[PDB]
């Protein structure tokens, strides 16, 4: 499992590099907030 | 270091993901780092504030994923944090576990970054 998701990671990074504007599209979503509070 | 809360006000939607994994990977690394001490009552009490803090973070960033433009990368990144939140609740999880965690936390954190500075 940890092993799978670390397998996954090694491609999913690629995406992510080479297709930037997606991987925003993606995941810059936060609630400013929510990332305060994780934050402390 | 400075302060991470202190940074939201001054970051980019991008930016304030890569805080989230900062934070996260900062968490993953005391938690590791105490790990064999949890036998001590206040070095467990942090072990477990950590590991939720680590958990807390990580389902946070699932929940802002969006499937719908984000296509595969969501549905990848949807995949590892199962797996990450799924390792999390183990009441077995071992300390090789947590490391290879923070090992994608960490290259995870890197493309973010690269991505931060094409824009």
């Amino acid at each position: 499992n940890v092993d799978f998701a670390k397998e996954m990671t090694e491609f999913t990074k690629y995406q992510i590099r080479m297709q930037s504007g997606v991987a925003m599209l993606a995941q810059a979503n936060a609630l400013p907030q929510l990332v305060l509070q994780l934050l402390r | 270091e400075a302060y991470f809360q202190n940074q939201v006000e001054t970051a980019t939607p991008l930016e304030q993901i890569i805080l989230l994994y900062d934070k996260a990977i900062e968490c993953l690394e005391r938690a590791i780092e105490i790990y064999d001490q949890v036998n001590e009552l206040e070095k467990r009490k942090e072990f477990v504030e950590n590991i939720d803090r680590v958990y807390d973070i990580i389902s946070a960033l699932k929940s802002f994923l969006d499937h719908e433009k984000g296509k595969e990368i969501a549905k990848n990144l949807d995949t590892i944090y199962t797996i990450i939140l799924n390792t999390l609740v183990k009441v077995d999880k071992t300390k090789e576990e947590l490391q290879k965690i923070l090992e994608i936390l960490k290259d995870l954190r890197e493309a973010w970054e690269e991505v931060k500075k094409k824009v």
